[PDB]
Formats: structure tokens, sequence, C-alpha cells
């Protein structure tokens, strides 16, 4: 007598079917060539070794062409058309993704170690994130705050390599801060990850405030949604899109209004106070039915806003003209039109500065220029919206901008005639 | 922002107007989360996509519309079924031979999507000759991302086996296969591991192919392999083929598989421990010389000591194969099971509440009670020494038929003083 094999019952089914190939409206598509500038010191201009500082836009050697392009704090990330990621910048923690043993290959945009067809792109302080076609994210470096390192997925442990954020649901968007990561996914569920210390995750409200064990970073970088009571309605409130600044997180729903929370020290979230806000409290003083919001942006403490209707609004710290109103204007709570900017196509925010894109092609940049972020060449600090010019801005316009610590990046095309 | 809009914009003769309608219908992911499903499928846009599928000479039309379809055979079989009614299929395998690589690789992408629906779109998709062209894109060449696409494919191609994919097809995947097996890159070998998984659970037969292919010397070592998912993906492909018939297991033996599971047996992952101890629950179960082959491995002492302290599904599954062992095995291998301290880990599963396992630990038991002669007696107190015949005693209740009337015959044979 003998028994009869036995069959496995099914399993986990990993390559289950009909993976959703992801589409928003924040995928940049048009190729384009990516432009540096400001402070070079570590290599984030990605010009050469021996390339320290420049004071307006110089062209960087890509091999392919380039889609999108975002600085990150002390780095800067490229995204070509084939799909491949490149990185440069500092790689002290990991930043990059790639091997940088040999000393100068840090200097020059290389090849980042992931064979992937990547969509989106998204960078902060000291991470580097990235969204690939089939929606699942990877995420690589490693994350900080007011304190020491606080790891990246595992507690206290950064990662040099890229590293998948494991999620069942795919994700249409990324969206960085200097040291968190909102994921919006298709069902409308926002994921949140990173630090929480000034509440720019808005899921662990003040039960705790920076507890430096693991009990708390075991909370914090596990991804989990946001839920909130939608005043009678069932399930939870949905998302439209969203949007990072520094230590802070904007979101617009369905229902069209705006959300957000993170530290309002300098009234750079439209309260009226200073608490922070570490539940997603409903901003009343972004509520108009005229009024459509539809693209944020925000520094460390200050965050620049753009309506329907091109006119890009203001707010938060004055200091050191990064607002640029009224050469020298008081601090503001509200956002406030800037009369000298024509119909504005996506504006953008630096660390201590900010920039403006229009329809036409044309790029204005305001705020600190002691790094030269501004392009006028000159280090004063600039409190009026000045038009950017230079050689490699001649008979091309912008696609899009962004701005780190020490630097900013463009990205330009050759205009249409000829 | 507007719901039908689009339909009225793509019948334009405007290349502009057109080509703008359908990458904003593009945007339909998005777009689709806020209406329900019905109203789009029944205004009619479905058509407008592939007839603009249709034309050449606009590959971003194209591959918008793929984009679209894409997206749409992504959701309930419904949906799916919707998108073949359309006879897009044709169409899609019209654009395997484009120029363009994106378009190539987002009719790949969709025809993934629909033969990853069921078995019956499956085999319409291949009885339009699919495999071939799909296989022929394989170069050394070849984009990385699209090749994994068209493993993803394969993959695909290879499920359901309710019922179980083509004979000719299957003949045709293989030596692909055979060459994916050697790449280099991680996630290309999981999914092409993962094919040969279902192509092995198909049944007696496709595991015969498999075999025949040639494949499983290189298949084997993978289970020592560094990355975990290619461990179990390459485990569960091995035990799918061991659930056939001897000469098969015997096949998979030849290969040196044992050797790597003493890693597998004591690997941190409880699954792997649950899928090892499964293989070897099917191995115990072949002929005299497997089991010896099992026990000339060192093994026995690992499989026992996962069944004293794994977690409950290893543990069900080192039940299975210590009675497959029991009523497979001669009589001085179970003599070695014994002697191995086997019994009282062996007797402790009695108290579970489920009724299976305890039918597995009653039968092996009672096998090797009437296996072993002059010792019974022995053995008979080595289980009173337990506290397993208090647990016997203490099954004899309304919980299941086997359970109790096994249970007392075996009393009433074995354990009358």
């Amino acid at each position: 007598k003998r028994i009869a094999k036995r069959r496995s019952p099914p399993a986990d089914a990993i390559p289950k079917s009909k993976k959703v190939k992801v589409s928003h409206r924040s995928h940049s598509t048009e190729p384009g060539l990516v432009l540096t500038l400001g402070q070079g010191d570590v290599g984030q201009l990605g010009l050469g070794e021996n390339v320290m500082e420049r004071k307006k836009p110089a062209l960087v050697s890509i091999p392919e062409d380039v889609v999108q392009a975002e600085a990150g704090g002390m780095h800067t990330v490229c995204l070509s058309k084939s799909g491949q990621v490149y990185s440069f910048g500092c790689n002290d923690e990991g930043a990059l993704g790639r091997d940088t043993s040999v000393e100068g290959s840090e200097m020059v945009p290389g090849k980042v170690e992931l064979q992937e067809k990547v969509v989106q792109v998204s960078a902060g302080d000291s991470h580097t994130a990235a969204l690939t076609d089939d929606g699942r994210v990877f995420l690589w470096g490693s994350f900080r705050d007011n304190n020491g390192v606080i790891g990246l997925l595992e507690p206290m442990k950064k990662s040099m390599v890229p590293v998948q954020v494991q999620l069942d649901v795919p994700v249409v968007k990324v969206a960085s801060g200097n040291d968190h990561l909102v994921m919006l996914t298709a069902d409308g569920d926002l994921y949140t990850l990173g630090c929480g210390e000034q509440g720019q995750l808005g899921r662990v409200p003040e039960l705790f405030a920076n507890r430096g064990g693991r009990q708390g970073l075991e909370r914090l970088l596990v991804p989990k949604c946001v839920m909130l009571k939608s005043r009678g309605s069932r399930g939870h409130v949905r998302f439209q899109d969203a949007f990072c600044g520094a230590y802070f997180t904007f979101a617009i729903s369905h229902e069209g209004h705006v959300y957000g929370f993170g530290l309002s020290n300098y009234h750079q979230l439209g309260t009226p106070g200073t608490e922070s806000c570490f539940i997603p409290q409903n901003l009343t003083s972004f509520k108009n039915s005229t009024k459509s919001w539809v693209g944020f942006s925000g520094g460390q403490h200050h965050t620049v806003c753009m309506d329907s209707e091109g006119k890009a609004y203001s707010l938060g710290r004055a200091e050191y003209g990064r607002l640029g109103l009224g050469e020298g204007a008081e601090e503001k709570s509200i956002p406030t039109l800037i009369s000298r900017l024509p119909a504005v196509s996506s504006v953008a925010c630096g660390a201590s500065v900010g920039y403006a894109v229009t329809k036409d092609g044309r790029v204005f940049a305001w705020g600190m220029g002691t790094n030269y972020q501004l392009g006028t060449g000159q280090d004063e600090d600039a409190w009026s919206p000045v038009e950017m010019m230079g050689k490699q801005l001649e008979n091309r316009v912008v696609l899009s901008v962004s701005s780190g610590g020490q630097h900013t990046v463009l990205l330009v095309k050759d205009k249409e005639q000829s | 922002t507007s719901l039908e809009a689009i339909v009225q914009n793509a019948s334009s003769d405007n290349q502009g107007i057109q080509l703008s309608a359908v990458q904003a219908a593009r945007k339909l992911l998005s777009s689709d989360r806020n209406p329900p499903i019905d109203d789009l499928i029944k205004s009619g846009i479905l058509p407008i996509l592939v007839h603009c599928l249709e034309r050449d000479d606009n590959p971003s039309l194209q591959f918008e519309a793929a984009w679209a379809l894409t997206n749409i055979a992504s959701g309930t079989s419904e949906q799916t079924q919707a998108v073949v009614q359309s006879n897009a299929v044709p169409l899609f395998l019209r654009l395997l031979h484009s120029p363009h690589q994106n378009v190539c690789e987002q009719a790949v992408w969709a025809l993934g999507n629909i033969i990853g629906d069921g078995p019956q779109c499956r085999d319409y998709v291949i009885s339009l000759g699919v495999v071939k062209p799909l296989l022929s894109f394989i170069s050394p060449s070849i984009p990385i991302t699209f090749l994994r696409n068209v493993t993803w494919v394969m993959v695909n191609l290879c499920r359901h086996k309710d019922p179980p994919p083509p004979m000719e097809t299957i003949q045709e995947i293989l030596p692909a296969l055979c060459v994916l097996i050697h790449h280099t890159d991680v996630n290309i070998l999981v999914d092409t591991v993962w094919a040969l998984s279902y192509l092995t659970d198909a049944g007696n037969e496709q595991i015969q192919m498999v075999i025949d292919s040639g494949i499983v010397p290189h298949l084997v070592p993978l289970l020592s392999h560094q990355e975990v998912k290619v461990q179990t993906a390459a485990l569960r492909a091995v035990g799918n083929i061991v659930t056939g018939t001897d000469e098969q297991t015997q096949v998979v033996l030849n290969c040196d598989a044992l050797s790597h599971f003493p890693a597998l047996l004591t690997h941190p992952k409880e699954k792997i421990n649950k899928e090892a101890v499964w293989f070897l629950s099917n191995i115990t179960a072949g002929n005299q010389q497997q089991v010896q082959a099992v026990i000339d491995a060192n093994l026995v002492p690992m499989i026992i000591h996962l069944l004293d302290k794994g977690d409950f599904g290893t543990q069900k599954e080192a039940a299975w194969a210590i009675s497959n062992l029991t009523i497979s095995g001669r009589k001085d291998q179970v003599a070695y099971l014994i002697q191995q301290n086997v019994i009282p880990p062996f007797c402790n599963l009695l108290t579970v509440k489920d009724a299976q396992v305890v039918q597995v630990v009653l039968d092996g038991l009672s096998n090797i009670l009437k296996m072993a002669e002059d010792e019974a007696e022995t053995i008979g107190n080595l289980i009173e020494e337990c506290g397993g015949l208090e647990k016997i005693e203490q099954l004899q209740n309304h919980e299941n038929e086997d359970i109790y009337k096994l249970a007392y015959e075996i009393i009433d044979q074995f354990f009358s003083s």
C-alpha cells in the first residue's frame, strides 16, 4: 500500500495578474535638457570634478533626453526618456543609489543602480524616491530630523541602494518633503512615511512627540493611510492630488477642498496661529468657490501656490525676500497675489527661494541670493520677481523647475521654430 | 473633467483634437475613479479606441489608445470581456510588428492583461498566434524592462490550470524559459521560475514536459540561491514536480536536491520551512528507495524538530511526512524514526482542533503498531510514557466519526493492558 501525492494549497499569487499602468497629470512627458546653477560644493551641479559654482544656468551632459528633473537637498535626480534614472550629488547618506567609491564619480551624472521603467521621481533632503510604471514605489537614501539619523524603513538603518516600499495598492504619485514622503494611490488613499517630529505625517497625533526609541520609529516607518471623518459620508476621504512642502504637506481632494498639515511657526500653512498641525486641518484661508487650486509648493518656512487661472500666490515667512511682494513687506499669513507675474504655468519653491514658470516659457526667481540660486549673478537679496537670463535660455523655453538647498535645476526645451 | 465630451472630440479629423482627446482619455485611471463603471461602458467610448488604434503613421494615437485599453482590461473580468468583444486583439497582434518600441511594449502589456484574465481568454489569445511573435522578441539586445513585461506575459500564459494551457504553447515556451533561467536579473529569474511553477502545478503531463526540457538540473540549485524569493518560487516549482509519479521525483533527487534542504529546514522564514517540509512529505510518500534517500540525508532530526517547535502549518506538513513514511517505509526505517524520539512530539499534536491532523497522527500510530509486532509492547509503553495514551483516551468523543472509531480501535487492539 502506498499513499498518493499531496497537492499544495494556492499561494499568495505574487505575480497575480493584470497590473495597472499608472497615469497622472503630474507625470512629465515632454523631453528636454537639464540646467543647473548655484553652489556645487559636493557636485550637485553635475558639471565636473573642478566645477564648484555656477551663477547662471549651464548644460549638464546626459546621454539621453530628460523628461523630468528634481533637485534634492544636496543632490539632484533626473528622469530620462528611456525610463532609467540618473543621480548626482552627495552620496554620504546614499541618496544617489549607486557606487561612488571612485572619487569624482559623484561629481558627474551616473546611471542609478536600478533596472526599471521609472515614470516619476521625487527627492528631498537626504532621500530619493522613484515611482515606476506599474505603480510600485522604490526608495533609497535615508531620513533625518532636528535630531540624528532615523533610518529609512528599518529604524536607524540607511539604504545605499534602491529598496521597494512593498505595498499591495499601486501608487500614482510620489511627493517628497525634506524628510517625509507621501504616496497618492489610484484608489485615492494617501500613504505617508518618514519623520513626523513636526507633524508632517498627519497620521500620528499628539499622542507622542519624538519618542527617541524604537517604538515610535517602529510606527512611523511603516506606510499607513490618513483616516478622516467625512462628516456624514461613509468610507474615508479621497484625494485627487498632493504636494509636499519642506516640513509640511498639502492635498487636494475630489471635493475641491485643500488640506494640509505640518509646522506653522511662521504661518506658512495659512493658519492664523503658530500652533503645530498634527491633524489634517481644513484650511478656511483657502476656501473659495471661484478660485480652484491646482499647484502647491513650499520651502522650509515659506509657501507658494497657484490657481486654475494662472495667478500665483505666496505666504509664510518674509525674511530675505523669499516672498517677493513689496521690497520689504511684513510677514503674511494669507495667500497674497503677486501682481508682477504673468500667466504662470507652474510654480516651485527652493530652500529659501521661489521660482515661477509662465506658460510662454519664461522663468522668474526670487529670494535669498547667498547661494546665487537666483541666476542674476548677484548675491544681493532680491525682493522682486526678477527674470532669469542666460545664453542657455536663448531660443529656449523652460519646461520645469526644482530647487534644493544650495542649487537649482531647470528643464528646458528648444523653441519650435527652425 | 467632462464625462462624455471625448466621444465627439475623438471623432474629429484634426489630429491635434483627436491626439489630445485620447491623451486626456489616457488620464482615465484617475478619471475612472470618480464615476462608476456602467455609464462609460454603455455610452460607447471603447470602439472609438480601437478604430484609432488601427491607423498607422500616428504612433502617439496608437500609444494613448493602447494605454487606455490596457488600464481598462486591468479591472474586473467583465471589463476585459468588454475589451475582447471589441475584437481589438488582432490589432494588438498587428502592433507587435510596429517599429516603435513604445507601441510594441504597450501592446505586450495589454495582451498580458487580457491573457491574465482567464483561461478562456488565454486560449483565445493563443488561438490567434501570439506565442511565436512574443518569443521572437527575446534577444541579447532587448531592453530589460520590456523583457520583464514579456516574462510577465509568459507567467500569465502558464497560469489557469483549470483548462491547462495548450500542449503546443508549452512546447514553444519551454526553450525560451531555459534561456531565461540563466539570466542575471533577479526579477526575471523570479517570474521565470513562477512560470515553471504553474506549468508543474498543471498536472503530471506538463511536469513530464518540464523534465523533458532538461531544465530541472538548472532549476534545482536555485533552492540555495541568495535571494529569498527565488528560493520560494524554486521550492514551490520543484515540490509540484515531485507531486507526480515515482520516477519523476527520482529525477528531482538525482540532481542532488536534498543537499539544499538542511538550510531550508532551518531558514528563518516560516513559509520556506512549511513548503520544504511539504516537499519532504511528498518524498516520503514515494517508494522505499526514496524514503531511504531522505533518511540518508540526516533530515529526520530536523523534521521532528519542526514537528515539535514549528508553527502550526509546518507541524501539519511534518505530521503528513511522518505518516507517509509510516505507511510507505520498511520496518527498519520506521524503527529508525522511532529511535529518533519522534513519538512524544508526534503525539503532542492530538490536542489540536484540526480533525485532519488528528486523523493523520492516529493513522500513523495505528500503522506503526500494526507494523512492529514483537516490540508492540515497548512502543505501547513509549506512548504511555509521553502521555499520548491519555490524549487518545480523551479523544473518544463526538467530534468526528473517524477519530472516535479509529481511536478506540487502536485502544482496544493495542492498549488492552
